[PDB]
């Protein structure tokens, strides 16, 4: 397949192959297009607070170590021995001065330099160039309010501008609550879907809500039950849709502070939450302290997904076109008490982690979508993202990037596929800042 | 056991052998059995509100952990070692049941088939509280649906049962430490 | 069971259960589980002869189903549900005995390894026929042949089993709904 | 490799490439030049008969749906969703009026259109265009006595054009016997070999069966059981062997009525067939009302075999170059007792179902041939089907198609890999026209 | 059993047979189980220490062979046709005990999950020795590691036992005959 | 990929390419220009004795079956049927005069020739050339002091000179020490490693020896036993390194002939080894009997490894890039006492073998190494082989071949990569000549 020409996303991102969900060469390809290219989740300051923590991560198919350093900067490098390329590091999290291999014992520090051979200089002499046989680095690493990226290309814009507009709505909760936690550690469960699958969901799909999670919705008593089985619209003005230039965008569930939580915790969250707003208003506006305390289901392109108020955290690490690894955070406020903080983060898993009855609503769906991939008669047909479009606005007074004013539609799919595609079809930045120059315009016409 | 001798034993593990070493009470050994081989039986024809009233304590605590892989030789780092895949209370159990048997649970057709093996079991009472059974059991729970897919959980389940309503035994609490740190059955949601 | 409550149960099922949390006698539980570790032991070391001798009634039916997945809100639609893997009477089941013994039974060379593991077992008499025991259990079987090649099935057995020659229980009927309806292990030439 | 120009089987068929059981690229190759271009099984109007009736069957590694509409007709669709690709029914059969998907709840008619859309009004407005938005449908769909084909290209002949030479010999038992009825459910069982090992076994192997089925033979006491261990020949004028121009072909066993039926069996099966032939020879001659009763191994090119009399009908469904879903039905004489018909369908299951003791000798025959395939020293070897070439006619005054005169050749090897050879080195009908303009020359050479 | 008549049944096999359909005693299978359990147990929490002292004799042969695929027919060739996975006495037992608990083992961080299944249990007392028990089982093993490797192991084990220091009975004499000709599980470095 | 140009191997062997043990489309290539091309172990003359003794072994990915004619010679046939290509054999050693089909029947002498067909006269008349339908033959089969080695291609060296300056050291075991036996059956087991891994880590690995074997150096009691954790360097002059033109090559530990086994062992063999040296001084001179009596760790390219003195014997079968299945038996010296050779080969496997303690610890190495070739970040990533580099010497008065007089380096691993490269970048034996005409200067450099 010739990626510089061939149409996987049409024009203003309306429809998109079904290949894509199925096809290894792309998948392939997009090792080198979206993930080598991009920024990706590694871990929160949370994680590893204190010098020599680690934990370890996937980046694409890639492993890396994370590693706080001496200075409190963070470091990260391929989790890989500079000798014959044994995985360096067997576990998940800990406390390390360094790192030794277990073949032949070379050992290297928090920092990636290789620190020491064994028997040097009874076998190396003087001749082994340690200072060039570090680990491999990861180019770029940056925070986001605690929250970790890194990026294996250079020429990456910087994560700020990466965010775009996405940045300003996600603020409010990362910011100005005080900060955030990420509560660890991650449940872990391979699903059968392309990583695609879930990420387009959570960036842009509240229509399924009500008929995929009727019987979530219906037995949990969240205060988004009303829902259930699409016995009610939400009404006029229930929240917005965005999406952004780099691919990242998100809903807007006005006041849904509760989110997922089942009726055992409502009441408390929307005290609490009720209450930092009513601080907020003084300081950043009302518009954005009621952003705050509103439910965003948000993705962080290409594969990092939450909502925050529920308090989920994603990672679509990718294995194979038709394989995903869903490792599950909880994410909580940082001047949450702490009861609160440990009942919130075991909800979050009771609904959306490996048995997270919310998440095994959407299954079947992920999973058949992206086999049907495969299959001869449907890899060239067209995925449908067309809802709410025509009816986008750019540069409004009030609410930033592409945006559709209503609570249930496609736009957000469409900004994603259409970042997605950009890189599909480049060689490297330069080439996706050409074919997006002219982004905003080609998501809002008609 | 000695834990500073056997290095690979953890303090929890070597309190749980002591507990039934000592007990030999063959009885109650069988009693253990039958009451786990009619828990799995209502489980596996997914008579969910059976199982909920016959086999359920109101004062549940239903836990299954998955921890961390960290270096045996970890000292420093004390963050949080496991998450709760389930740590569910009576009506959390109940709203489970209801998603279950909910008709716009689409994944429930075509209907799923279960089939549980509960093997190694071990009973003896508290020594504190003269009511309280600790029993223990491994299980492989076989789940299969929509053709060919098919999932096999294996676990041992560290289980307080207690006399409830009618002098019938319930479980009061469930333990279990799943031994996959990274799911490969889709989900984890069966009731181990 | 109220199957009315309990939606996901099946009449069949909820029969089933009453037979056997009705009826306790810790002895018939123990002959039981003889007489199924027997039978399995027999059949794992192929003593096929030994198998129909020891432990199948002349009047055996031996069956084991695989039902069309269905919608579970399906109610217009009533064509045959299921098929017959297995619905063997004595004669069928000696025919199957006799093609493995053959020695042009081709797939037989290099032997086979049959491993069965048993669990699960209740048991009761008949209320009605008081010489007739309901045996239930579960079955893992794991089949190894030519170096790299392991299948391994998963059931359910609603058995019947009645004193015949001798005063020796033996097996009257057998019922299995096979739980995957796709089969993933080449065949299902085993006898559950 | 150059399909146009790749030797895979050779001139009047008398060889094949051994890679063609496990050659990948070759297996997507055929999905498009083998599955997308003929005639593929669905079911039996016996399984879909009233109105809202339907089943899901495999075209290739396709699913469909296969519907009984209003007006007692029958359409298929692909069980896919035109929004998001989710698969739209998941299961094996029922009766409804439409269907709903799972994922965000669109709503298609039995007759495949999109009826509806939730929230309709409200989301889309008047911009959603239901009427190109209905199920892509299988474009070809007929019946052959009942045994209902579908074909997703519109250019195919018609079923019965198709089945050639064929049909002559189908027609005493599929139509003059009153009509044969499927019984369902089928058998599902997934065998590690090639499509094209049981198709081709099915088609023209009676060679095997003394040796292959040696210990089924005799241990069930069945008509056929003096084959057993090669202990005897099959006599003179025991049978015959056809093909024809679009690879469908068959094996003739004369009189065979009772086929792979146990003796418990053959005594009722014999008079039944016998007293069906003595009414046949009055409408339809001696020759056919004999072939009635006379055992056919046939398989309908690519992938659908029967036996009829033994009253076995398969589907051998495409997964990978080595792997293939075996669905094995039970076919019956409508106007056979009822309980007869029972007996019947159990014996086939007895016989060649999941745990079919005949069908089980044939296994590890179809899967190390297959497996073979892939490796090295194997790929370019010759599997051989000169067996009583040069002894085939065509135009007989009796017998139609290219006919070898004995029980036990590979006259149906040759014609069903001219077939195959002919589509996989062709881009349309049109060009497998023109390269089997010469079919029965070629095969009735020297 | 008649081997001349059951075909596919080997010496060996038969002799086991009779060894079990004898004896009855119904107290034997229950201690037999107990012994089997606890032994599982220590295993599985990695006591290997631990069960050195408790459950196997100073005398003890652990025993895991693989046997060479070789025709049914077969009747010339006559060579070695077994290979010893394990043929352990005591102190190479103690060997592979120390190499489990060793802090160099680089392989046993993060620490390995076991789960372990025992059924089919059967107990006779030896005829000539009175303080000899055969103990027949069958083992599922579960071992999990490192996020995502998983290997289960299945086999039938034929037990001596004996009671030794303290009374306490131990294992004497293991023997395995592995089902699987080409292991897919990475190693067999389990203790079944 | 185009491998005549692509430097998967840099100049010397210092490095190589880490997608080498990942990349499948690499595998596949060395199906052709690595295992069709080279010796590979078959049996030993202990394993097939009597005529009509025969074996299946496998040669790359294929099967053959390995015979002793009548008149004692050994020939080896592809496993598969010459008619529908079926496999032959399906057990693993036995003793027949031929070898039936289970398909149709056809049945080849030991000498693989067609020897009846069933059916023959009636069936197929005289048309049938069974002269032409013997089973595909390997082209090469020679031994090495009754190891038996095929090559399928007529091309090769003489396998005498394949061995090249490797056979120098190994005659002292293999030939004067009266000879070796091999004791079967043979452990079988799967890894997830490539077929180099273990390959390269016996050929040249003593470095990772005292780290990656610490627990099972300390555990077991064995003579190397000072190593464990790197607690001791060996001496200097405890060893050397080997390496010849065709790619095989050695360690040599002095003296160790105890080997990997436990203090159990050690006197015995001790008193063994040194009672025949001193009787070999005599004959082939004391250094050589020292090499009888030495622990020699061996790779015969490509993929056949040894320990002499610990007596292990092992095939690395390829499967794919990242599986191998691994063969494991025991050597023995012919006149050891039988007691002492039952010991001997059950330590062998409670060593190395399926349950091997020691080889337990190798496992993750091999595996992870291998499956970081698969990883985006790792394929163009350069695994080093460079330790020792610059101190090799070449014609030796007293040690032949490449040689690093050292007990610990590279040498080995060099020498093994470059004539890997070689093959891989030539299509033929006469093309790998003439990219070998200077190997010693090359790995001799600087
Ligand atoms: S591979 Fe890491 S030290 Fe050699
Ligand atoms: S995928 Fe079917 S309604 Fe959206
Ligand atoms: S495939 Fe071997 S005789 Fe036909
Ligand atoms: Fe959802
Ligand atoms: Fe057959
Ligand atoms: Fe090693």
């Amino acid at each position: 397949m010739n990626y510089n020409n061939k149409i996987l996303v049409s024009e203003s991102g309306l429809s998109q192959k079904h290949l894509i969900h199925g096809d290894e060469e792309l998948f392939q390809h997009e090792l080198k297009t979206i993930f080598a290219r991009n920024w990706l989740f590694l871990t929160h300051d949370s994680l590893i607070p204190a010098p020599g923590d680690y934990v370890t991560a996937k980046m694409g198919i890639d492993e890396v170590i994370v590693s706080r350093q001496n200075d409190g900067s963070i470091r990260a490098f391929l989790n890989v021995c500079r000798h014959r390329g044994k995985t360096l590091v067997s576990v998940e999290a800990g406390n390390a001065k360094g790192f030794v291999c277990s073949y032949h014992g070379w050992g290297f520090g928090s920092n990636g330099e290789l620190q020491s051979v064994p028997f040097e200089k009874d076998l190396y002499g003087e001749s082994l160039n340690k200072k060039c046989l570090g680990l491999k680095e990861v180019a770029r690493v940056e925070s986001f309010h605690g929250f970790i990226y890194g990026c294996f290309d250079q020429e990456a814009p910087p994560l700020m501008d990466y965010l775009g507009d996405a940045a300003w709505y996600l603020e409010p909760m990362f910011k100005h609550s005080g900060g955030l936690e990420l509560v660890g550690p991650p449940g872990k469960v391979v699903i059968k879907a392309n990583w695609k699958a879930p990420a387009e969901n959570f960036v842009g799909d509240a229509y399924h809500v009500g008929w995929t999670h009727a019987s979530s919705l219906r037995s949990g008593e969240s205060i988004f039950s009303s829902l259930a089985g699409n016995a009610a619209l939400p009404p006029e003005g229930a929240g917005l849709q965005m999406t952004s230039k780099y691919g990242s965008g998100m809903g807007v569930l006005w006041d849904g502070y509760s989110g997922v939580h089942s009726a055992d915790l409502v009441p408390e969250l929307m005290a609490f939450g009720g209450a930092k707003q009513e601080r907020l208003n003084k300081e950043i506006g009302d518009v954005r302290a009621r952003i705050y305390r509103s439910h965003l289901n948000c993705t962080v392109f290409p594969n990092n997904s939450m909502l925050t108020c529920s308090g989920v955290f994603k990672v679509w690490n990718p294995i194979d076109a038709n394989t995903t690894e869903v490792w599950t955070y909880a994410i909580v406020e940082k001047d949450m008490p702490e009861d609160l903080k440990r009942r919130l983060a075991d909800s979050v898993q009771r609904t959306v982690g490996p048995a997270g009855f919310w998440e095994s609503d959407d299954n079947d769906n992920m999973e058949t979508a992206s086999q049907n991939g495969k299959k001869y008669q449907s890899r060239d047909s067209d995925l449908l993202s067309n809802l709410g479009f025509g009816e986008d606005v750019y540069g409004d007074a009030v609410y930033p990037g592409v945006v559709g004013k209503s609570a249930i539609g496609e736009t957000s799919y469409r900004g994603f596929y259409r970042a997605y595609q950009a890189h599909v079809s480049s060689s490297n930045w330069a080439e996706f800042e050409h074919a997006s120059s002219t982004w905003h315009t080609e998501l809002t016409k008609t | 056991i000695n834990i500073q001798e056997d290095k690979l034993v953890s303090a929890h593990d070597a309190e749980e052998i002591l507990r039934f070493f000592n007990c030999h009470d063959s009885a109650l050994q069988q009693e253990a059995t039958t009451l786990l081989t009619q828990e799995a039986h209502l489980l596996d024809i997914q008579a969910y509100r059976a199982w909920l009233e016959h086999c359920v304590g109101s004062e549940v605590q239903y836990q299954v952990i998955s921890r961390e892989l960290r270096a045996a030789s970890e000292r420093r780092y004390k963050l949080n070692e496991a998450m709760n895949v389930y740590n569910e209370n009576f009506q959390q159990l109940k709203v489970r049941v209801e998603h279950q048997l909910d008709p716009q649970n689409w994944g429930n057709s075509p209907k799923l088939r279960f089939t549980r093996f509960i093997t190694n079991v071990q009973a003896a009472m508290d020594v504190n509280d003269k009511e309280l059974l600790h029993i223990r059991s491994n299980v492989i729970l076989h789940r299969a649906r929509r053709g060919n897919q098919v999932d096999v959980f294996y676990a041992a389940r560290e289980d307080k049962w207690k006399r409830g309503e009618g002098g019938v035994r319930k479980l009061v609490q469930r333990f279990v430490d799943y031994p996959e740190r990274i799911l490969q059955t889709h989900n984890l949601m069966v009731f181990l």
